[PDB]
C-alpha cells in the first residue's frame, strides 16, 4: 500500500539538468564528454534554457576547461600532443569554447560575459598568439601539424570578439584589440573572417 | 523555485550526417512538426 | 592445525558477512566514492576536518561519521534515512553532521529517489571475469595460535548475465523454472 | 515435453522447433516467442539465437 | 519489474512512538534482523521479519528535505512538551559555526518527528537561540595553571544512569571528552546512544568548572582527591565507571 | 630539434590513424550474410549487446 | 526474415558509428566535425 | 605490603569482569543488537573486515563465455604478526634508540604495517 | 622496594617483540622523554616523571598477570590516580611500541558497536540510458 503512492516526477532518479552539472562537477571525464555534448546540444537547439542570465553559476564551470587552454596554445609551436589525454583536454576546451560561442548571441548571457575580465585577457592571448602568425612572427613559429586545432579555435574567438565589441564600445586609443585585428585584417584570405 | 517542466523538443535525427545541406529539408519539416503542434496550444 | 585453523577462521566469517538481498543504486555521475578511502571532491566540499581548525574536525571523524551514514543506509536501502537517527547515535555538533547527510545527499550516495523498474539495463564491462573484492582480516576472528598468509574467498557468485547481476540472481531461477 | 530444461544457451530442438514456430505464428512480440519456447528463455537470448 | 525503488519510505516517527524501542525522543532463526542472514535472493522472506513488514505496512512515502577557526562546543537541552508527548534529547552546539540556522535545524528535527506544527520551529529555536545567547562567551575560556579537578558524572538515558568518578585536567587538550566518552562505551560494551549523551553531559560539566574559574573566579586547586598512588604522594584511584539500573 | 616528443607523438598517432582506418571492415555483402558476425563473437563484443537496447526502443 | 532483422540490427549499430566506439570519437576530424555542425548562427546587430 | 599485587589483581580481575561483560551481551546471547532509530542489526566491529583492498581481475575458462564471476576474498599477510602501529611513530623518535637492529625491527614492522595492500 | 615481590610471585612470563628492544624497565631514557614530555618538563605539579614511572610500571606490571587479555584503559584507571588525559597517553604509547597488547587473544580487544561493513556488496549504476552494473 504504500508502494502505489511513489512521485512519478522522480521515480527516474535525477533530472537532467543536473545530471549534466554533476557530470562536470564530477572528475569522470566521459560523463564530462556527455554532458558537453549534451551542453552544446542545448546550446545549438534551446539557448534560453542554459542562459547565464537564468543560471548564473555556469560560467565558472566552463571556465576550468579554457583557462587550462592557454598552456597549450603556448606549446603550440611544436609537437607536443604526444598522447591521446593531452588531446582529450583539448578538445574539452574546444567543446566548453562553442557552448559559450553559441550563447554569446542571447543578449542576456552576453554582458555577463562582459563582465568577466578573464576571458578578454584570454581572447587577449589568443589574438597575440595569431598575431605571430599573421604578422609571421618566428617568435612562437607554428607547428604546421598544430595548425588545424588552431583555425577552428580562432574562428570561434572572432565570434565571441563580434559579440562583446559593443560593449567595448568606449575603444582606448592603444586598444589592443583593436591594434591586433587589423594586423590580422591584413592577413586573411576568408570570406568570412573579413 | 522548481518547475518540473517538460523539455523542448531536440531535433536529434538518427544517422549523422556532417555537411548542412543534408540537414535542412529534415529540419524545415522539423519545424513545420513542431510549431503546428505548438500552435494548436495557444 | 593450519588448515582447521583457515577452516575456523572461513566458518567464523561466513558467521559475519551481512549477506546482500538489495542492490544499491548511484547515479552514474556519483562513481568517484569508495569506502576505504577519502575522495579529494569530498575533502573541497567539507574541508573543515582535513583544515585542522577546530580539535572536533579531523578526518579520521570524518571518516567514521561518513561511512556510518553509507553503511546503515546500504543495509536498510529502501528506507529514505533521516538526519535525526544518525545524530542519536554520533557525538559530533549538529553543524558539521548536516553538512556531510547534505553532501551525500547532493551526490545520491544516499537517499537517491528512483524507481528502478522503469528503466532498461545494459551489459558495460565484460562478461566473463571472476570479480573479487579483496577483504582484510577482522582482528577478533583471527585464530589464537599460541606460540600463515592464509586467503579464503568467502562467496562465490556466478552470474549468467548483467540481468541477474541487476536482480541479484545467483541462478536461483532453477528452483523457480517457472 | 512439458519439463523445465537444463541450463540455458543450450537450445535443445523442442526450444529450436518452438521457436521457429512462433516466428511462422506471429513474426514479432518476442514475448510470445519466448512462452511458445517455454517461458525459461529471455527475449534477450531467442533473438540472440535466432541471429 | 520485481525491483524495490530505493527511497520513498520514511517509517520512523511511527518508531519514534512505537513504545518497545527504547527511543527518549517521544513518550505519546532468533535474529529481528537479517543483517547477518541470507535469504537466498527472494524478497518475500524479509516479511517473516515482524520489524521489517512493520515498516512495510505502517510506512509512509517522504519526499526529500533539500538544503570558523576554532569550533565552541555548546551541549545545548530541548525539553519541550507538545500535545501530551514531550520533546527530551541533548545536542552539542558548534557556537562558532553558523552555516546552519536553529530555525533550519528545527524545520528539519520536527520533519522527522513528523509534526511540522511551524510553532515547534519557533520554540525550538527561540530556545536554543536563549542558550546559545547564555554560554556565548562561557565556553570561550583559556583556563591555565593544571586545575586538575575530579568529576563526577551522571548521564540519564531510560532508567540506565551511568555514573564514574575521574579526575580531569582542563588544561591539557589532548583528550577529546567525545573520546573519553567513545572509550567508555567501547570497554563497558554499551550502544552506539552513549557515545553522544556522555559528552553532551560532559561538555556541560566542563563549562561549569569553566563557570566557576571566570564568573566567581574560585581557583580552588586543593587536593583533588586520590588514593595516594599518582599525583600526590599520601602513602604510596578514585573509582570505575558504572551504569545502574535505577 | 626534438626527435622524442614528436616520434613518441608519431608511434601513438599512426597507430591512432591504424586503429580509424581499421575501423570499417565488418559491413560488406558477403560478411554480414554469413554468421560469423552475430556467433561467438564476444571477443568483438560490439555488436549483439545491443539487443538489449535497441529492442527496448522498439527499433528490432 | 532474419535477413530483415539483421538489415534493422546493422543499420542501426552502424548508422552512428561515432558516439559508442572510442577511438573514432577520439579521432581529430570527426571531433571538429560533430563540433562543426552544432555551431549556431551569428545574429547581425 | 599487599597493596601493589591487591590492586593490579583486582585490575586483572575487572579486566577479565569488562570482558565477560562485553563478550556475552554483543555476539553470544543473540549476537548482535538492534537500533531503535534504524532497523539495522547492531554489531561489534571487531568482526566485521572493516578495511577492503583491490579487486582481482580474471577471465572465465571457455571463450564466448557470458557468466559473470562476482566474488569475494579476504587476505592477511602471515595472521600472526599482530598491528601495533609503529607506523604512527614519526622517522625522527627512534633514532636515539640505543641499538641498529631495532630501527630495523621498528622499520620492518612499519613495512610490515605497510603492506596492507596485497 | 613494592614490585620486587610483586613481579616475583604472580607475573606470568614477558613476551616481548623485537622493536621494543630499547625498553628499560628500570628508568626512562630518550624515547620516552621524547614522546610524551608532559610527564618531565613541568606540565603541573601533578605529572611530575616519578609519577610517571609508578604508572608505567603499573600498566606493564599489570598485563603480566594478564597476557592474553587486552588490559584495558579503563581497567588501569580503578587503580591509577592520573589525568585521564594523562593514562591514555601511557596507554597508547606502550601499545604503540607493542608492549601492553602485543600477544593477546585477538578477540577480547574492545571495539566499538556499530552497523556492518559493506564493502563486497554488489553496486549497480543509474547510468543515464541504463542499469549497468559497477564492474572495475
Amino acid at each position: 500500500n504504500v508502494f502505489q503512492s511513489l512521485p512519478k516526477e522522480t521515480a527516474r532518479g535525477v533530472d537532467d539538468l543536473t545530471r549534466m552539472e554533476m557530470a562536470l562537477l564530477s572528475g569522470i571525464p566521459e560523463e564530462i564528454k556527455w554532458s558537453l555534448k549534451k551542453y552544446l546540444t542545448y546550446s545549438n537547439k534551446a539557448p534560453y534554457m542554459i542562459s547565464l542570465r537564468t543560471l548564473p553559476d555556469l560560467l565558472p564551470l566552463f571556465k576550468t576547461f579554457i583557462l587550462p587552454l592557454e598552456r597549450i596554445v603556448e606549446g603550440l609551436n611544436k609537437s607536443s600532443i604526444c598522447d591521446s589525454k593531452a588531446m582529450d583536454s583539448l578538445q574539452m576546451g574546444l567543446n566548453a569554447l562553442l557552448i559559450l560561442r553559441n550563447l554569446a548571441q542571447d543578449t542576456d548571457s552576453v554582458q555577463i560575459l562582459v563582465k568577466d575580465r578573464e576571458i578578454k585577457s584570454f581572447i587577449l592571448f589568443i589574438l597575440k598568439k595569431f598575431q605571430c602568425v599573421a604578422t609571421g612572427d618566428n617568435k612562437w613559429q607554428l607547428y604546421e601539424g598544430n595548425a588545424t586545432f588552431f583555425n577552428e579555435l580562432t574562428h570561434y574567438t572572432l565570434d565571441l570578439m563580434e559579440a562583446i565589441s559593443s560593449y567595448i564600445a568606449p575603444a582606448m586609443k592603444d586598444d589592443h584589440y583593436f591594434q591586433t585585428l587589423v594586423s590580422i585584417l591584413n592577413y586573411t584570405k576568408d570570406r568570412y573572417m573579413v | 523555485p522548481l518547475n518540473w517542466v517538460q523539455g523542448p523538443a531536440i531535433f536529434h535525427m538518427l544517422t549523422s550526417p556532417y555537411t548542412q545541406d543534408e540537414i535542412i529539408n529534415h529540419e524545415m519539416n522539423f519545424l513545420k512538426g513542431r510549431l503546428l503542434e505548438l500552435q494548436e496550444i495557444t | 592445525n593450519y588448515e582447521q585453523e583457515a577452516q575456523k577462521l572461513e566458518e567464523k566469517a561466513l558467521r559475519f558477512l551481512a549477506k546482500q538481498t538489495h542492490p544499491v543504486i548511484i547515479p552514474s555521475f556519483a562513481s568517484w566514492f569508495d569506502i576505504s578511502k577519502i575522495h579529494e571532491i569530498e575533502k573541497r566540499s567539507n574541508p573543515d576536518f582535513f583544515n585542522d581548525s577546530s580539535r572536533f574536525k579531523t578526518p579520521k571523524a570524518y571518516k567514521d561519521t561518513r561511512n556510518f551514514i553509507i553503511n546503515t543506509y546500504r543495509l536498510s536501502p529502501y528506507e529514505y534515512l533521516t538526519i535525526t537517527a544518525v545524530r542519536r547515535n554520533v557525538a559530533m555538533d549538529v553543524a558539521s553532521i548536516v553538512k556531510i547527510h547534505a553532501f551525500l545527499e547532493k551526490w545520491g550516495l544516499i537517499n537517491y529517489q528512483i524507481d528502478p523498474r522503469t528503466k532498461p539495463s545494459l551489459i558495460g564491462p565484460s562478461f566473463t571475469g571472476h570479480f573479487q573484492v579483496v577483504l582484510d582480516t577482522p582482528q577478533g576472528l583471527k585464530p589464537f595460535l599460541p606460540e600463515f598468509p592464509v586467503n579464503l574467498t568467502i562467496k562465490k557468485n556466478v552470474y549468467d548475465s548483467a540481468q541477474d547481476f541487476n536482480a541479484l540472481q545467483d541462478e536461483s531461477r532453477n528452483s523457480r523454472q517457472i | 515435453e512439458n519439463n523445465g530444461n537444463s541450463v540455458k544457451k543450450n537450445w535443445s530442438d523442442q526450444e529450436m522447433l518452438l521457436l521457429l514456430e512462433g516466428i511462422e505464428m506471429y513474426e514479432d512480440q518476442w514475448e510470445k516467442i519466448a512462452d511458445h519456447v517455454g517461458g525459461h528463455k529471455r527475449v534477450e537470448d531467442c533473438i540472440e539465437k535466432f541471429l | 519489474n520485481q525491483l524495490i525503488p530505493q527511497a520513498y519510505i520514511s517509517n520512523f516517527h511511527n518508531r519514534l512512538t512505537n513504545e518497545d524501542d527504547g527511543i527518549p525522543i517521544f513518550t505519546m532463526g532468533n535474529a529481528v534482523l537479517p543483517d547477518l542472514q541470507d535469504q537466498h535472493h527472494n524478497p518475500f522472506n524479509i516479511l517473516r521479519y515482524p520489524k521489517i513488514r512493520d515498516t512495510f505496512i505502517n510506512g509512509k512515502v517522504v519526499s526529500p528535505y533539500r538544503l570558523s577557526g576554532e569550533a565552541i562546543m555548546i551541549p545545548i537541552t530541548l525539553d519541550i512538551e507538545h500535545m501530551g508527548h514531550t520533546i527530551k534529547d541533548q545536542f552539542l552546539w558548534n557556537y562558532n559555526d553558523d552555516s546552519i540556522s536553529p530555525e533550519e535545524f528545527a524545520s528539519i528535527y520536527c520533519k522527522d518527528l513528523d509534526m511540522t506544527s511551524a510553532t515547534l520551529q519557533t520554540q525550538i529555536a527561540n530556545i536554543i537561540k536563549e542558550q546559545l545567547k547564555d554560554l556565548e562567551n562561557i565556553a570561550a575560556t583559556e583556563i591555565m595553571s593544571d586545575l586538575h579537578v575530579i568529576i563526577n558524572l551522571t548521564c540519564n538515558l531510560q532508567d540506565r544512569f551511568f555514573e564514574d568518578n575521574f579526575q580531569w585536567n582542563l588544561n591539557d587538550k589532548s583528550l577529546t571528552p567525545e573520546r573519553f566518552a567513545t572509550s567508555i562505551v567501547q570497554d563497558l560494551g554499551l550502544t552506539r546512544e552513549f557515545i553522544p549523551l556522555i559528552s553532551q553531559s560532559l561538555h556541560e560539566t566542563i563549562l561549569k568548572i569553566k563557570k566557576d574559574w571566570v564568573d566567581g573566579h574560585l581557583i580552588q586547586d586543593h587536593v583533588p582527591n586520590d588514593a595516594a598512588f599518582g599525583y600526590l604522594s599520601g602513602i604510596r584511584s578514585n573509582w570505575c565507571p558504572r551504569v545502574e539500573i535505577l | 630539434l626534438h626527435p622524442r616528443e614528436t616520434l613518441t607523438h608519431y608511434l601513438w598517432s599512426s597507430k591512432q590513424n591504424e586503429l580509424v582506418l581499421q575501423g570499417d571492415q565488418y559491413f560488406n555483402e558477403d560478411a554480414a550474410r554469413t554468421s560469423d558476425i552475430y556467433s561467438n563473437n564476444n571477443n568483438d563484443r560490439s555488436l549483439m549487446g545491443n539487443i538489449s537496447l535497441l529492442y527496448s526502443q522498439g527499433r528490432l | 526474415k532474419q535477413k530483415s532483422i539483421r538489415q534493422k540490427l546493422i543499420n542501426n549499430v552502424a548508422s552512428q558509428a561515432h558516439h559508442n566506439i572510442p577511438y573514432l570519437r577520439d579521432s581529430p576530424f570527426t571531433a571538429a566535425a560533430q563540433r562543426s555542425v552544432q555551431i549556431r548562427s551569428k545574429v547581425i546587430v | 605490603t599487599n597493596w601493589l599485587y591487591q590492586h593490579s589483581a583486582a585490575c586483572s580481575r575487572f579486566n577479565s569482569d569488562l570482558f565477560y561483560d562485553r563478550v556475552k551481551v554483543l555476539l553470544v546471547d543473540q549476537q548482535g543488537l538492534r537500533d531503535a532509530y534504524t532497523n539495522i542489526l547492531h554489531i561489534p566491529e571487531s568482526t566485521q573486515s572493516t578495511t577492503v583492498l583491490g579487486w582481482r581481475r580474471s577471465k572465465n575458462d571457455s571463450p564466448s563465455d557470458t557468466s559473470i564471476v562476482y566474488e569475494t576474498v579476504i587476505h592477511d599477510n602471515d595472521l600472526n604478526k599482530p598491528k601495533t602501529g609503529l607506523s604512527e611513530i614519526p622517522k625522527e623518535i627512534y633514532e636515539d634508540v640505543v641499538d641498529e637492529d631495532v630501527l630495523r625491527a621498528i622499520t620492518e614492522q612499519q613495512n610490515f604495517e605497510k603492506c596492507n595492500e596485497y
